[PDB]
RNA sequence: ACACCAACGGCGAAAGCACUCUGCUGGGCCGACACUGACACUGAGAGACGAAAGCUAGGGGAGCGAAUGGGAUUAGAUACCCCAGUAGUCCUAGCCGUAAACGAUGGAUACUAGGCGCUGUGCGUAUCGACCCGUGCAGUGUUGUAGCUAACGCGUUAAGUAUCCCGCCUGGGGAGUACGUUCGCAAGAAUGAAACUCAAAGGAAUUGACGGGGGCCCGCACAAGCGGUGGAGCAUGUGGUUUAAUUCG
RNA sequence: GCCCGGAUAGCUCAGUCGGUAGAGCAGGGGAUUGAAAAUCCCCGUGUCCUUGGUUCGAUUCCGAGUCCGGGCACCA
């Protein structure tokens, strides 16, 4: 739909799922792919493999718009933080910068209590 | 005895002793409670009665009740009790059974998260 | 804009080296351990436990090696 | 098998064709240890397969087993209190084993008259990929790949 | 609410106190003779401070979250888990006065090996300024001699050897309850019995057995195979009933 | 009384701009699981309302008939 030569890839990795969004430097969203939209449900939705197919599935659409260089943003403690990165590499798209944006509060809102499990 | 337990085999065996109607009914009641709640697991109840002492033999008047449970999955629930009256003995065994049972149900059926 | 870890990929790029460089950056800033730590809340006691445990761990790893 | 592993046993050769493979299958076909009967059944199977088609049966073996050999299966693992199907990858000897076994199994279940007829029917159907012993393997793959997410050794 | 700094670090009488800054102010320690010349130590009653929860009045309300509701789990689940979420948590002005308010160790003084540390300072040395070294004090931490202790352990920061003052204990339940008073807006706090009843209740170490605590390792124990039982018919062993007896084990 | 929309697998509805009849559950099977469930995959069934017309032939387009789901009315 839009052919943008350079932009950014946001990958949020949580413990139950990982979102991979494709955007451009103007701060605008083009197309996204989630581990859940790939036909995965809750348990499997956390594994690095679903993050793999998620990243691959977004980059399908990003090469279809004909884009070349990109920055990678990784947010969150989950597993896909490593796995997704591999996909970004093997999908044959030039890797500019890979940053870790995981929000670190400098103090603040008191987190939920400890699960006694 | 129970319908919800109909799937269970209740086997009542006097060893040295003669079984009456009150012993029957009492066995059905006290084993009845024990098993009834945990019925889904339980399979076969084997109760043997052994009397000794008084006029039969030397030593105190002892009546000893042994019970044995099997579950569809786990086997060997063994409960051995010694006491004065048959009734007392049965009450004791039922007290033990209950505990062992709900220990099994506790372990396995808890969705216990066992990581290893 | 803000960032924690900066890995700039050159054109000598192969997958494994990039992946491990990034892995050691995350290990260096201690981020995943940090967000496992702030996942739930800790009383001062578990904080003292974590301080003595981790600090004496890395300190004894410096004094033995 | 907790302590000692297994030493390797001499791989024999079937008397007529000098094969390791044919001897594998005549050993797995065996029942009540009458080799006398097994050799007869298998040789009349070679006879009916050379009757039906003019291709070398020595090759129809390799086509039959290359056809039904699983490269992957699953296994039950207990991981984190969760019971997982984990797609463990299969060794070669185990591959040939499985192969010969589903072949023989689907061969014992056939509608026919003899065992030589059934075995030939199924070698003919597995060498073309046309039958239950290949279908079975492909199901093992279908249920290996649906569960592909649960291998963390990937 | 204050990441990193943060430390087996600093100050505080204790409670507690940490993004940064400035202002008002409390102590502490050290070096000098500059001075007073026993002014000391403790403390019944009495006073002040005193985490968190709680309460009164007024604000404030993001997150968290008693209560409450829904979803599950389970024989049941008024719990653990999840989804929401009210009091409260915050600020001002008060009240309450309790905690495993713990070093489970009242305060002052004197005196009794060391080793390894740290913080603040002082002296000499090193250079002429940062170390550096040796040392004097003041506090703070870890091993350990004498001695002490029922044992564990404590051991110049005593639980050692002595002196002084103060609080408290006198078998376990009954019970930190009742009654009565004092205080409190209330919740309660402080002071604190007796009848009755038991021959025990307790501490420290030891050998076992046990743990849905660890570490190491075996066994056709599981797995991987091959054949069976449970279904059918009969053979037979036992229980049960039956019988004059179905001998007993 | 008018105005719309429907009748399609046992149930619930997707429908080329006429050339194959389809989804999601109910069912059967397999392990999942020591046993439950998730987890997962396979398989079965059709006069596309009844009738005629159009067409090289129709679920598809049109006429009549029948039933069903709703929307809006009126001075015995
Ligand atoms: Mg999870
Ligand atoms: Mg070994
Ligand atoms: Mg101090
Ligand atoms: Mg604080
Ligand atoms: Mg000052
Ligand atoms: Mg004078
Ligand atoms: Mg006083
Ligand atoms: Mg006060
Ligand atoms: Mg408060
Ligand atoms: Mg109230
Ligand atoms: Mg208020
Ligand atoms: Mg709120
Ligand atoms: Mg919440
Ligand atoms: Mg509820
Ligand atoms: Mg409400
Ligand atoms: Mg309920
Ligand atoms: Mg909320
Ligand atoms: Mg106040
Ligand atoms: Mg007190
Ligand atoms: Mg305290
Ligand atoms: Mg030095
Ligand atoms: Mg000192
Ligand atoms: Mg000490
Ligand atoms: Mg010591
Ligand atoms: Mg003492
Ligand atoms: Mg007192
Ligand atoms: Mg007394
Ligand atoms: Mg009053
Ligand atoms: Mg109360
Ligand atoms: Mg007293
Ligand atoms: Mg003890
Ligand atoms: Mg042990
Ligand atoms: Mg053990
Ligand atoms: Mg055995
Ligand atoms: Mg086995
Ligand atoms: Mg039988
Ligand atoms: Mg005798």
């Amino acid at each position: 739909a839009r052919k943008i030569p350079k932009g950014v890839i946001h990958v949020q990795a949580s413990f139950n799922n990982t979102i991979v969004t494709v955007t451009d430097v103007r701060g605008r969203v083009v197309s996204w792919a989630s581990a859940g939209t790939c036909g995965f449900r809750g348990t499997k939705r956390g594994t690095p493999f679903a993050a793999q197919t998620a990243a691959g599935n977004a980059i399908r659409t990003v090469v279809e718009q004909g884009m070349q260089r990109a920055e990678v943003m990784i947010k969150g403690p989950g597993l896909g933080r490593d796995a997704a990165l591999r996909a970004i590499r093997r999908s044959g798209i030039l890797l500019s910068f890979v940053r870790d944006v995981t929000p670190m509060p400098h103090n603040g809102c008191r987190p939920p209590k400890k699960r006694r499990v | 005895w129970d319908g919800p337990l109909s799937s269970v085999k209740l086997i009542l065996q006097g060893r040295n002793l003669e079984v009456s109607d009150n012993v029957r009914s009492h066995v059905e009641d006290k084993v009845g409670k024990s098993v009834a709640k945990h019925s889904h697991l339980v399979r076969e109840v084997d109760v043997r009665l052994s009397a000794r002492g008084g006029d039969l033999s030397k030593g105190p008047k002892l009546r000893r009740c042994e019970v044995t449970l099997f579950t569809k999955r786990h086997g060997v629930i063994r409960a051995e009790e010694d006491a004065e009256s048959l009734y007392s003995s049965i009450d004791l065994v039922s007290s033990i059974i209950q505990r062992k049972l709900r220990k099994i149900k506790d372990k396995v059926s808890d969705h216990g998260r066992h990581m290893k | 804009s803000a960032y924690n870890v900066q890995v700039l990929v050159d054109d000598n790029e192969n997958e494994e080296r990039l992946l491990n460089r990034f892995r050691r950056e995350v290990m260096r800033a201690g981020v995943i351990q940090e967000c496992k730590r702030r996942r739930y809340f800790e009383n001062k006691q578990e904080e003292k436990k974590r301080k003595h445990r981790e600090a004496a761990k890395r300190n004894s790893r410096r004094r033995r090696g | 098998s907790r302590r000692g592993t297994v030493e390797e046993k001499t791989a024999k050769s079937d008397p007529i064709y000098r094969n390791r493979l044919v001897n594998m299958l005549v050993n797995r076909i065996l029942k009540h240890g009458k080799k006398s009967l097994a050799y007869q059944i298998l040789y009349r199977a070679v006879k009916k397969i050379q009757q039906k088609t003019e291709t070398n049966p020595l090759s129809v073996l390799r086509q039959a087993i290359r056809g039904v050999t699983p490269d992957i299966a699953v296994k039950a693992r207990r991981v984190g209190g969760s019971t997982h199907q984990v797609p463990i990858e299969i060794g070669s000897t185990q591959g040939k084993a499985l192969a010969i076994r589903w072949l023989l199994g689907a061969a014992r279940k056939r509608p026919g008259r003899n065992m030589a007829f059934k075995l030939s029917s199924e070698l003919v159907d597995a060498a073309k990929g046309s039958g239950d012993a290949v279908r079975k393997k492909e199901e093992t793959h279908r249920m290996a790949e649906a569960n592909r997410a649960f291998a963390h050794f990937r």
